[PDB]
């Protein structure tokens, strides 16, 4: 369904473009809105309307290069695989903190309960609880900082959907290096590919 | 030419704002949310003055006057560790939430500048639709931007063509779309339907009738001939 | 909703509109609503 | 090709199982720490509802769902590997796959 929203975004962008992000979808040929998106960067519409085969072929070759670099270059999805790896290492450090005793006798609950009577098992379990609880606050506060990063990049991706997919952004280098024409969302795991 | 209509829709929409604020519970959902966030932050802070963190109690008087000092120092140390971690947690989530509030406030300053102090061409930055003008309201611990947006309402269908070459010279819309109701071709601005006759004032020449696909033939009139007629 | 009950359904994502796309089809709004968002 | 992150993996933690897996007195002492996992879980739940907000502010930029017509005369712009393919059961596109 994330891909279904993405497909609806692509269908509105191809069929309507920017007009579906204001109200309902206003159907428009793709050449029309690509020409209008040239017109929105100070390049006249006639450039595409007379070089249409060249723009189409360069677009096709560029997306072919995208698929080639994706299939070949491991770090083609550097940012999204980076974030997936940050999530994975965050969860794995969280899990391995169950293997960290934080200065106590052991990091496993059952051995702590069995080896020691409550007189000192209380202190040991207090150490485990405070260590794993600082681990939870540490994990959750870096999830809050990293979710502020993900929310900055998600407000950036919503701003980029609006001004790049749902419209054309005149902000310099906001939707890529050069004069932006139109972005395409691609719902890669835990993110979007523009 | 629609001034009564825009004024009446603005008045009806602000009346709907009144009705939504009176009736809908979370009409102030973002600001009531933030006020409640502050309330729960402070309330959790205060209830941590009822948390043990491993200590006997939390009201310092009974720690001091309930049991012997020798380990009362250790227990009050544990209580102050818990209180200080609670205050550090509170302050660091106040810093994270103040980074949220500062993103919201840099966004509200950018919105004042580009919405109230000006018009933002950023899509969906001052509300859904084409932003017209925002109005700040000094809402509690925040601002309510009455994002007066333009939302186009009654769609239609027409026949369109990328270029309209008259006598071998492809004509293009200066600003708008080439459209037709079925027998006459008109150029209309991209965001509201005015059928305008086709002329060199709103069309420019580039190329020929072959390098572009979708191009159709239609007369592109000239105003000099009727003026020169008499 | 249906008397009225609680229903567990796949979320529609919205109405399945099919844009009347063609190499010559255009839509223009003839009117607007002043939306005080 | 800008790879923007949108949503973290939506994680919700139950301390009574995370800190104190299959242990009861550990949960009792966790309660004896007052209330950290109430606000910890509210932070994580705000994070998860935030991820859904992120996804629906990025992807749900429109109420409807629009379908690409079977005839695709997009001036020559090949979207075959961009638009979804009706072959895969878990429908995506070649680029998205
Ligand atoms: C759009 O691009 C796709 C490639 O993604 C084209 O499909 C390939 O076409 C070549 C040549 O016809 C074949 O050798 C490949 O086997 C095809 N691959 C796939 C996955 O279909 C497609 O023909 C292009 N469409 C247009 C209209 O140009
Ligand atoms: C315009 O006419 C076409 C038929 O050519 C139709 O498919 C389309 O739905 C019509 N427009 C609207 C908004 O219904
Ligand atoms: C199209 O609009 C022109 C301009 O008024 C009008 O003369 C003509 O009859 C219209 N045709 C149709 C089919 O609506
Ligand atoms: C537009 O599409 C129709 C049918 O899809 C086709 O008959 C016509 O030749 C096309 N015209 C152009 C200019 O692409
Ligand atoms: C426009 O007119 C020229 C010559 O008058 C002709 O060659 C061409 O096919 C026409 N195009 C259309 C779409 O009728
Ligand atoms: C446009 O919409 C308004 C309400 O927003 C309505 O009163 C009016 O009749 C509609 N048509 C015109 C031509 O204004």
């Amino acid at each position: 369904m994330i891909a279904q929203y993405t497909s609806a975004l692509l269908a509105g962008t191809i069929t309507s473009g920017w007009t579906f992000g204001a109200g309902a979808a206003l159907q428009i040929p793709f050449a029309m809105q690509m020409a209008y998106r040239f017109n929105g960067i100070g390049v006249t519409q006639n450039v595409l309307y007379e070089n249409q085969k060249l723009i189409a072929n360069q677009f096709n070759s560029a997306i072919g290069k995208i698929q080639d670099s994706l299939s070949s270059t491991a770090s083609a999805l550097g940012k999204l695989q980076n974030v997936v790896n940050q999530n994975a290492q965050a969860l794995n450090t969280l899990v391995k903190q169950l293997s960290s005793n934080f200065g106590a006798i052991s990091s496993v609950l059952n051995d702590i309960l069995s080896r020691l009577d409550p007189p000192e098992a209380e202190v040991q379990i207090d150490r485990l609880i405070t260590g794993r609880l600082q681990s939870l606050q540490t994990y959750v506060t870096q999830q809050l900082i990293r979710a502020a990063e993900i929310r900055a990049s998600a407000n950036l991706a919503a701003t980029k959907m609006s001004e790049c997919v749902l419209g054309q952004s005149k902000r310099v280098d906001f939707c890529g290096k050069g004069y932006h024409l139109m972005s395409f969302p691609q719902s890669a795991p835990h993110g979007v590919v523009f | 030419e629609n001034q009564k209509l825009i004024a009446n829709q603005f008045n009806s929409a602000i009346g709907k704002i009144q009705d939504s604020l009176s009736s809908t519970a979370s009409a102030l959902g973002k600001l009531q949310n933030v006020v409640n966030q502050n309330a729960q932050a402070l309330n959790t802070l205060v209830k941590q003055l009822s948390s043990n963190f491993g200590a006997i109690s939390s009201v310092l008087n009974d720690i001091l006057s309930r049991l012997d000092p020798p380990e009362a120092e250790v227990q009050i140390d544990r209580l102050i560790t818990g209180r200080l971690q609670s205050l550090q947690t509170y302050v660091t989530q106040q810093l994270i939430r103040a980074a949220e509030i500062r993103a919201s406030a840099n966004l509200a300053a950018t919105k004042m500048s580009e919405c109230v102090l000006g018009q933002s061409k950023r899509v969906d930055f001052c509300g859904k639709g084409y932003h017209l003008m925002s109005f700040p309201q000094s809402a509690p611990h925040g601002v309510v931007f009455l994002h007066v947006t333009y939302v186009p309402a009654q769609e239609k269908n027409f026949t369109t063509a990328p270029a309209i070459c008259h006598d071998g010279k492809a004509h293009f819309p200066r600003e708008g779309v080439f459209v037709s109701n079925g027998t006459h071709w008109f150029v209309t601005q991209r965001n509201f339907y005015e059928p305008q006759i086709i002329t060199t004032d709103n069309t420019f020449v580039s190329g020929n009738c072959d390098v572009v696909i979708g191009i159709v033939n239609n007369t592109v009139y000239d105003p000099l001939q009727p003026e020169l007629d008499s | 909703q249906t008397s009225q009950s609680i229903i567990a359904y796949t979320m529609s994502l919205g109405a399945e509109n099919s844009v009347a796309y063609s190499n010559n089809s255009i839509a223009i709004p003839t009117n607007f609503t002043i939306s005080v968002t | 090709t800008e790879i923007l992150p949108v949503s973290m993996t939506k994680t919700s933690v139950d301390c009574t199982m995370y800190i104190c897996g299959d242990s009861t007195e550990c949960s009792n002492l966790l309660l004896q720490y007052g209330s950290f996992c109430t606000q910890l879980n509210r932070a994580l739940t705000g994070i998860a509802v935030e991820q859904d907000k992120n996804t629906q502010e990025v992807f749900a930029q429109v109420k409807q769902i629009y379908k690409t017509p079977p005839i695709k005369d997009f001036g020559g712009f090949n979207f075959s590997q961009i638009l979804p393919d009706p072959s895969k059961p878990s429908k995506r596109s070649f680029i998205e796959d």
